């Protein structure tokens, strides 16, 4: 039942008013899961990993360290988000004249 | 590159150019090499020609944009020119971004 | 012309529009003319297309030259643009002469 919040589209199975700034409870939601890609995608909410922090020597015995981010490495395999019938088809790709991966 | 410009593969090429050594007075044989030569210097004309493929502007902003001008306040010399003494001027850097675009 | 622009003896000529007179009920004879009629106004679109033909510059001066740019200290708004209340605003006249030629 845990969910990364800020992860996740959230949809109202009804439309709205413009301008509403009524709080809604997760009942009246709709909250979408991603845990098919969980074979090949790492959990948000927990840690990445660890990496050592030191040199081993006979006087110092080795430590590691855990990292709360990284970012793409050669050899990386990944699954992209799913559609939903609530959800959009497209969006456009900003002209800068460079980008990487665009979806 | 991070400097800018194009990066590329296949460069144009290396250009080498040398004066030929010329030999001063031997009068008997040795195997060790010469060491004595005449001294010497060149002089010439380069030419460089080069080809740009331009891309068009195709704006719909009805407003003037910004553009490079020649804008100074009481000059005392005149930049990109020759001074009294014959040294050539150039006080101010020149980007090429002035048009915009939407994104 | 004094004020500026094309002289021509034969330019493009005068176009003229009016309503079609439609009269008022009338009951009797007379030979004085009818001075009644109903009130009606019209409304339309028009377009306008125009030919020019361009003179190209053929400069050999070196050093950059003046340019009608956009340049504003701290604008608290868009020239050439609608305001708030959907007025255009015009803060500046604009000339032709900003090229240099020898004499």
């Amino acid at each position: 039942n845990t969910y990364a919040l800020e992860n996740t589209m959230i949809f109202n199975s009804q439309p709205a008013n413009p301008g509403t700034t009524a709080t809604y409870l997760e009942g009246n939601m709709l909250i979408t899961s991603e845990s098919e890609t969980q074979p090949v995608n790492r959990v948000a909410y927990n840690v990445g990993g660890q990496m050592a922090t030191n040199n081993q020597s006979s006087t110092t015995a080795p430590a590691t360290g855990t990292y709360n981010l990284q970012e793409i490495v050669p050899g990386s395999v990944w699954m992209e988000r799913d559609v939903y019938l609530q959800g959009p088809i497209w969006a456009k790709i900003p002209e800068t004249g460079a980008h990487f991966h665009p979806s | 590159p991070a400097m800018g410009g194009f990066g590329l593969k296949h460069p144009p090429p290396m250009m080498l150019i040398k004066n030929t050594p010329v030999p001063g007075n031997i009068t008997s044989f040795s195997d060790v090499p010469v060491s004595s030569f005449i001294t010497q210097y060149s002089t010439g004309q380069v030419t460089v020609e080069m080809e740009w493929e331009l891309k068009k502007e195709n704006s719909k902003r009805w407003n003037p944009e910004i553009q490079y001008t020649n804008n100074y306040n009481d000059p005392q010399f005149v930049d990109f020119a020759p001074d009294s003494t014959g040294e050539y001027r150039s006080t101010r850097p020149i980007g090429t971004r002035y048009l915009t675009r939407p994104l």
